[PDB]
């Protein structure tokens, strides 16, 4: 079997060759039996059990605490990930698994930072927020109890193609030409630090004033960057959700857009808000690119909300597709609906969780199997959505190594995006056996010394060979009695090496090592995808291109990640197909597309709705007992007695039930994305 | 790969002056000296009252390297009236953009202001200065009577500039017409002749300039970067301009005609906010005499492992074909936040291989954050996606990043060695670096042994110094070297021959005759040209008593090197060897394996081939596999080799693994001498059975089958070639086409409905009923034309069962009805009732393509009220079918495919 044709030469090679191999190193030397094949074999063959070396992977929780139930003011007792630190032990060829739990704690502290564009078109907008603080308090009282509110403003850089200077007195008042008054241009100014006294917000709004811009795109990205990175100035709380509201009216400037203004120094991401609260580097630092903004938002755990007027929604929505965790909404031209938008955005970014890995070594690889609500397992993906506050979800992860690198101890973390808590994994490798502590180089136990006694057979030095090193290059005895031939007729060492005094030794090589008692194995002739080379995310031994946990395949050529394969409705491949290794393949004809949601021949939605309606109306059916019927009911269900047929695209349906009565139901969706449905209280 | 990184030229400017923001070569025709033009937009000047005026400096070469500014304009702000200045030259960023053609230099101040003649105002039109030999003129095409932001007032002309072959200047202003941008193109002679220092808004007759567009095109920044190249075959350079904020900030590239400013081409990026068009280059990368386009997106974010968006940048390479289209490939970045693609510099042919090469910068990448430059070589297929050289910055940062690579200029041999050199700008540390290119040498090596098979008893020659006899042969070592450019006439090569490579302490078998060692090193001189002019040496074998390993081949090994110091030339520019030429070469020999036939061995080699894929389809994911049997019925063969040769279009996946009963091999895939083959790898009477994977598709379109050829070639002297064998696989057209459709399934009176004399709306008749059908091709082959029929009951017992309303189609098909559609202008099968037939014809559909048909109809509620009164019922039903009539493959056989489907609907009261 395996572990016998390979390894054997030493304990370390026996450990490294394959996960299931073993080694026994008794001083009895029971020759004629293998010391490397398997554990139960070493149990027999009269080899000492206490000398049997067989490390196995082991993972045990170091620090874990129960998930919190109501975090309405606990200083540090609030928990959201139940295991916080685990120790992972890996024999350097194998893998093992562990579980994570993530919870949305009720009544979690919230810090909202309202950032506003202050162009002239924003003027009426500025008038509508004069009482925003009290309304925000009275609306978020029922959601959180630690609301903190901050205020910041921006127009654009007071530099070149934005305002320059003016030969008349427009420098101190640009609005005199329009027989009005306004502040001079300002890039970004911190106005109100996050405070729990809501009324100050209102007190701080009446004193604001807009400024004249040359229309044009605004400078909001600088303001967002400074709001995220200025930890002390803005006043973020570590153990609190962080909503950054960004209200704007017009288009936006990008990185490398400031080169027209003479600014060529890239944004560095540090905080440049002085004592005056004005962005000092506004005239010297370029706009931040979306990569840097995404990085800083992830690092500081800030969730970004784009409150924009209709004019530009189709732009910012698309921008939100390049910065995960961003929520775009609709804002009236008078900005009278901003509070409802913020409540909806907060309620919608708390409804989904998502795991990310930080400080993952290049050696390691991970595979994720998620478990969402209703106790359904959706393997292959790490992000769950559709949650509600107070709900808990779980994930299973297995971690595999190609081998073990020079380092012996490493660490990384698995963290839910937007959360404070995380799980810290400390990984270690048992590359070497335990016996090296009793190594005796050049001992008389080995003939004429000339080598090292490594807990068993001597490892011969240069010029010496064979067990016990009884043969050398000065003798080269041809008498072999160890079956030094892989096959009858075939060369003794398959022409890849030569047999000397009983054993094969493999000769030189150009682009790969050679392993095996018959020189039958290498690490350069592995099968390859598209004939190029073994993709690298996995092992290449004996012509086999093994793969990692996240790169699995015959040729290591198609990822097992299931991030692309879920549909927008919140379930895998629109429920008509499965993700194979990155593309939804669906099992029914008349269906095609990325997720096979484009099926024209598929029947009306109310056909799939009828069983959910029956479940939510009457207690009958096997699916009702199994409660799998709850999977279908993604849309909100309400019982009514009047036909709410009023709707632009409201869809009706009828069902002839088993009884003589007829079931009637309706459904429609709105702009906020919440789809609702109504069932008539009594069947017809 | 030949840029000299061991001794770059260093230039430094005043601290904090952005020395290096713009770089170009100055090559005047009036002298043999060439300069570096380095822009310092923040350099303080001696102009009266001018703070941060900017400069352009001519840094010299082959001297005490010192940069002295050019005195383009020695005056300050002019006066419009008493105490009314006309100009504002402070912080004008002069030298931010520098270009030079022949003895003409164009420097530009993008941030120049001026006092409008209409009213007291300060507007950044930007200006430029053109130095032509001894004369120097001011060129400000955006200083015209268009004053406000809606005109050329905020033009910022000179942001990007470029000369052309026909001595015509292109200038881009990203601020014209509410920052729509503008390209202004003017003849140099006109600019020089039409200059009056007292005239502020000059009129040029031959000005080509793009004009204002709709308000949607605003904030486009047309002219951010410009390039010139020919793209309609007229011989006149066309205009390539970046519009990085076009198409909702997706970024675009316009190509305008070079003689009347007409739109020729548009390129559009794929990701927003990427500044697709930040840098544009136009050069031929594959030597087809057609200019190819390179477009940079330094902020491109691509998806890596773990599905994370990484900001690496991208370069889109579009190759120009004679058909007028472009073949586009993408080249992603290497490091994160390095902004790969910020600067794209053509170099011409860096190594003079025949295909032009390019350089692309990552100004914020490498060790620390001090910028690097990747050099790419061009091939026949286009750009090579693997950089052949990495230039690394070597300057610690300061208050601002060094930004090594923010500017380059190539395609100029500052050294006059025959290989174009490069300049890299480091304006963050106020430095400019000159990388010279070393000559590339191509070397061929030859190694052979005359007998190549040693009968161990052939003790023909006696070892010197004694009377013993040994079996000996000869080894020939030959070298050839050549290169382009200025190279020394003689090169020195160190050659080492190892007479036994694979064995290492194993005792060797072959020894040098004039020595007793398996290694021989010699120094020899090579002329750049000449001939091989090579020598031979004699080696022998030790007697049988020394060793017993006779099966192992004796491997002769050759390594060659050259002393770079000897050929370093006067300036210290030492040459380099070609990147892909091999430096080591090996041969193999064997001892006689007791064949004894005629002092050599005679093998007999046969092959056979088969597969389960007797017939194959036109095109799909080909699972094609081959089972091959190889037999050596004769004596053993030395270095026997199996070759699989395939016609024009095919591919090789690999050898089948995890099959124990099938013998595994290490077969490999090669393509050389415009011939593509699979080459795979014995003792007498050897049988082997192997399996292989292949991907084959039809692209020639004259034969209905595909062929394969097999060959066996070995090192044996007599049985060199085995008889050739051929294999055939038939081609098939399997266009699996199907139809499927669905009806609402069931329909229930209408509330608040009253009878009317005639219905005028849809609700007056009754509810709507929809039927949806789809004809879809799920087969590995496409079909040309097909027809489908829909059979539908229409009336029964003088009662309208249903009322057709309108059609809907998706796909290239045309339908037709046998009776009037919607006879009344509204705003129970066919076996027993009046029928209606709908015949539709659909064109070509490929694999996975389909045509979809939608029908909506109205339910006549009066008929069902009469049904309820009369106490009966209707069993409504309908049918459909299709038949294919044509396949696009005329030469291929055609088959008939016909099917049908049935639908139904239920109505209750
Ligand atoms: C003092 C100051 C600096 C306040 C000032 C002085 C003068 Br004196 C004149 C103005 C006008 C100029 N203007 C005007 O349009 C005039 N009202 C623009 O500057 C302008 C700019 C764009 O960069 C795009 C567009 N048009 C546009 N915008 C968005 C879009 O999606 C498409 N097009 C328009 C204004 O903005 O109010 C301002």
């Amino acid at each position: 079997n395996i572990c016998t044709t390979r390894g054997v030469s030493s304990c370390q090679q026996c450990l490294a060759v394959s996960p299931m191999c073993a080694w026994c190193s008794d001083e009895a030397l029971p020759l004629g039996s293998p010391r490397c094949d398997l554990k139960e074999n070493l149990l027999k063959d009269n080899c000492a059990p206490e000398s049997i070396e067989f490390p196995v992977s082991e993972a045990r929780v170091l620090e874990d605490r129960p998930l919190s139930d109501k975090g309405s003011g606990d200083s540090s007792q609030v928990t959201q990930v139940s295991p916080q630190r685990i120790a992972l032990r890996l024999r350097p060829d194998d893998s093992k698994n562990f579980s994570i739990q993530v919870r949305q704690v009720e009544d979690y502290p919230v810090d909202i930072y309202y950032l506003m564009d202050l162009s002239y078109s924003m003027k009426d907008d500025l008038w509508s927020i004069q009482n925003l603080g009290t309304k925000l308090a009275t609306q978020m009282r029922k959601l959180t109890s630690n609301l903190r509110i901050g205020f910041g403003a921006f127009v654009d850089k007071p530099v070149s193609p934005y305002m320059y200077i003016s030969p008349p007195e427009a420098l101190e008042n640009p609005c005199y030409d329009m027989k009005t008054t306004c502040l001079p241009m300002f890039g970004y100014k911190h106005v109100l630090t996050l405070t729990d006294q809501v009324t100050r917000f209102n007190e701080e709004v009446k004193k604001q004033s807009v400024s004249r811009n040359r229309d044009a795109p605004e400078g909001g990205f600088d303001a967002i960057m400074q709001a995220t990175v200025c930890d002390e100035k803005i006043g973020w709380r570590n153990d609190a959700s962080h909503l950054l509201v960004f209200t704007t009216d017009a288009k936006t400037h990008i990185a490398l857009d400031g080169r027209l203004a003479g600014i060529v120094q890239p944004n560095d991401g540090q905080c440049h808000v002085g004592s005056d609260n004005h962005y000092s580097a506004s005239t010297t630092m370029d706009y931040p690119s979306l990569g840097l903004m995404t990085e800083k938002l992830s690092q500081k755990n800030i969730n970004l909300i784009f409150a924009v007027t209709e004019n530009v929604v189709n732009l910012y929505q698309n921008y939100s597709e390049l910065i995960p965790g961003t929520t775009v909404g609709v804002l009236s031209m008078d900005s009278s609906n901003v509070l409802q938008l913020i409540v909806d955005a907060y309620g919608k970014i708390r409804s989904k969780v998502e795991l990310e890995v930080r400080d993952l070594p290049e050696e390691l690889s991970l595979s994720f199997n998620a478990t969402c609500l209703n106790n359904e397992v959706i393997p292959g993906l790490k992000s769950c959505m559709g949650l509600k506050i107070g709900d808990t979800v779980s994930f299973s992860i297995e971690a595999k190594v190609r081998g073990c690198p020079q380092e012996k101890e490493k660490s990384f973390t698995i963290k839910p995006v937007g959360f404070k808590d995380s799980l810290i994994v400390q990984v270690t490798f048992d590359c070497d056996c335990a016996c090296q502590a009793q190594a005796e180089p050049n001992s008389h136990r080995c003939n004429n010394g000339n080598g090292t006694f490594e807990c068993g057979v001597c490892r011969c030095g240069p010029g010496w060979l064979g067990s016990q090193c009884e043969c050398s290059e000065e003798d080269y005895r041809p008498s072999q009695q160890d079956e030094c031939s892989p096959r009858e007729g075939q060369p003794v060492c398959s022409q890849r090496g030569e047999c000397l005094c009983g054993q094969c030794v493999c000769h030189s090589s150009d682009f790969g090592k050679i392993t095996g008692k018959y020189c039958e194995c290498d690490d350069f002739s592995c099968v390859r995808y598209k004939g190029e080379m073994c993709s690298g995310h996995g092992q290449c031994s004996c012509g086999d291109c093994l793969c990692d946990s996240d790169w699995t395949g015959y040729y290591c050529n198609c990822t097992t990640r299931t991030d692309t394969c879920m549909s927008s409705n919140g379930l895998l491949c629109s429920g008509r197909g499965k993700c194979e290794c990155g593309s939804c393949v669906c099992i029914q004809p008349g269906s095609y597309g990325d997720t096979c949601e484009k099926c024209p021949t598929c029947p009306d939605a109310c056909t799939f709705k009828k069983e959910c309606v029956e479940c939510k109306k009457f207690d009958r059916g096997a699916l009702h007992d199994e409660n799998t019927c709850n999977r279908y009911c993604r849309d909100e269900i309400e019982s009514v007695k009047e036909l709410k047929d009023t709707g632009k695209d409201a869809v009706n349906c009828t069902y002839k039930n088993e009884d003589d009565c007829v079931v009637r139901f309706q459904y429609y969706e709105d702009s906020s994305g919440k789809s609702i449905l109504y069932v008539v209280e009594e069947p017809e | 790969f030949n840029l000299d990184v061991d001794s770059p030229a260093e230039y430094s400017g005043p601290e904090g002056s952005y020395f290096g923001f713009a770089v170009d070569f100055f090559v005047p025709s009036a002298s043999s000296r060439m300069f570096l033009l380095v822009g310092a937009p923040k350099a303080n000047t001696t102009q009266p009252g001018i703070v941060e005026g900017g400069q352009v400096l001519k840094c010299d070469w082959s001297s005490t390297r010192r940069c002295q500014p050019i005195e383009f304009d020695a005056t300050g702000n002019r006066d419009y009236a008493k105490d009314d200045p006309l100009e504002f030259k402070s912080h004008q960023w002069f030298g931010a953009s520098v270009r030079s053609k022949q003895d003409k230099i164009l420097a530009c101040a993008p941030l120049y202001h001026w006092r409008t003649e209409m009213k007291q105002e300060r507007e950044p039109v930007g200006t430029c200065f053109l130095q032509d030999g001894t004369k120097t003129v001011e060129y400000a095409p955006c200083r015209s009577q268009d004053i406000d932001a809606d005109g050329q007032g905020f033009c910022q002309g000179g942001f990007s500039i470029d000369f052309t072959k026909a001595d015509r200047v292109l200038l881009g202003g990203p601020g014209s017409f509410y920052w729509q941008g503008q390209l202004i193109s003017d003849q140099v002679a006109e600019i020089v002749s039409k200059y009056d220092p007292n005239v502020y808004s000059i009129k040029y007759n031959n000005q080509l300039a793009t004009r204002t567009a709709q308000a949607i095109f605003d904030d486009s920044y047309l002219g951010y970067s410009v390039a010139v190249g020919d793209f309609n075959g007229d011989g006149i350079d066309d205009f390539v301009s970046g519009v990085p904020r076009a198409a909702r900030t997706l970024g675009m590239v316009y190509i305008y005609d070079g003689k009347n400013m007409s739109s020729l081409y548009n390129f559009t990026g794929e990701q927003m906010a990427a500044y697709f068009g930040f840098s544009v280059a136009a050069t031929d990368i594959n030597g087809d005499d057609y200019a190819d386009v390179f477009i940079g997106a330094p902020l491109f974010m691509d998806r890596g492992s773990d599905g994370k968006l990484q900001e690496v940048g991208q370069v889109s390479v579009s190759l120009q074909r004679a058909s007028g289209d472009f073949q586009t490939t993408k080249l992603n970045g290497f490091e994160v936040f390095a902004r790969f693609g910020s600067a794209i510099a053509p170099l011409g042919d860096l190594d003079q291989d025949g295909f032009n090469d390019i350089a692309i910068a990552a100004p914020y990448g490498g060790e620390d954050k001090k910028g690097i430059v990747y050099i790419f070589n061009g091939r026949s297929t286009g750009l090579n996606a693997v950089p052949s050289q990495i230039l690394e910055g070597q300057w610690a940062a300061r208050s601002m990043p060094p930004s090594f690579g923010y500017s380059m200029k190539g395609a100029t041999d500052i050294d006059k060695n025959g290989y174009p050199d490069l300049i890299v700008g480091a304006f963050g540390v106020d430095r400019a670096i000159l990388y010279r290119a070393r000559p590339v040498i191509t070397v061929n090596a030859g190694l052979e042994v005359y007998p190549s098979i040693l009968n161990q008893d052939n003790k023909t020659c006696s070892l010197p110094g004694t009377a013993l006899k040994v079996s000996c042969f000869n080894v020939r070592f030959c070298l050839k070297a050549d290169g382009k450019g200025v190279l020394p006439r003689k090169l020195n090569f160190q050659v080492e021959l190892l007479l036994d490579k694979l064995k290492q302490g194993a005792i060797r078998r072959a020894l040098f005759l004039y020595s007793r060692s398996p290694s021989h090193s010699k120094n020899m001189t090579i002329s750049r040209g000449g001939l091989m002019q090579c020598e031979e040496l004699i080696a022998y074998l030790r007697d049988e008593s020394e060793f017993r390993d006779k099966l192992t081949p004796i491997t002769i090994f050759m390594e060659y090197r050259l002393d770079y110091r000897t050929a370093a030339d006067t300036t210290g520019l030492q040459p380099i060897l070609n990147q892909f030429t091999p430096a080591n070469i090996s041969r193999q020999a064997h001892i006689l394996l007791d064949c004894g036939e005629d002092n050599v061995c005679k093998p007999k080699l046969e092959v056979s081939v088969d597969s389960d894929q007797k017939k194959i389809y036109i095109g799909d994911d080909n699972p094609l596999t081959l089972i091959v049997k190889a037999q050596n019925q004769g004596e053993g063969a030395y270095e026997a080799e199996l070759i699989v040769s395939i016609p024009l279009q095919a591919d090789f996946i690999g050898v089948v693994r995890n099959n124990e009963a099938l013998a595994r091999l290490s077969c490999a895939f090669k393509t050389e001498n415009q011939t593509r083959q699979v080459v795979c790898d014995m003792k007498a009477g050897t049988q082997l059975l192997a399996g292989l994977r292949f991907s084959v598709h039809q692209q020639s379109e004259m034969d209905t089958s595909v062929k394969f050829d097999l060959q066996i070639q070995s090192s044996n002297l007599f049985d060199k070639v085995s008889p050739v064998v051929s294999h055939k696989v038939d081609l098939a057209v399997l266009a699996a086409v199907e139809i499927r459709g669905v009806s609402p399934d069931h329909v229930f009176p209408i509330p608040n409905w009253e009878h009317k004399e005639n219905p005028e709306t849809e609700e007056d008749v009754g509810p709507v009923v929809q039927h949806i059908y789809e004809l879809r091709n799920n087969g590995p082959s496409s079909f040309s034309k097909a027809m489908l029929h829909l059979q539908w009951p229409y009336k029964y017992n003088n009662n309208t069962l249903l009322y057709i309303l309108h059609y809907d189609i998706d796909g290239p098909m045309n339908c037709t009805s046998d009776m009037e559609i919607n006879p009344l202008r509204i705003k129970l099968g066919c076996g027993v009732a009046q029928c209606l037939k709908i015949v539709c014809q659909v064109g070509r559909l490929d694999r996975g393509k389909s045509a979809i048909l939608y029908v909506k109809s109205l339910l006549w509620t009066e008929t069902f009220m009469n049904k309820e009164n009369q106490n009966h019922s209707y069993s409504l039903k309908s049918s459909a079918s299709f038949n294919v009539i044509e396949f696009p493959y005329k030469n291929l056989p055609i088959e008939d495919i016909t099917n049908s489907t049935l639908v139904t609907t239920n109505v209750t009261w």
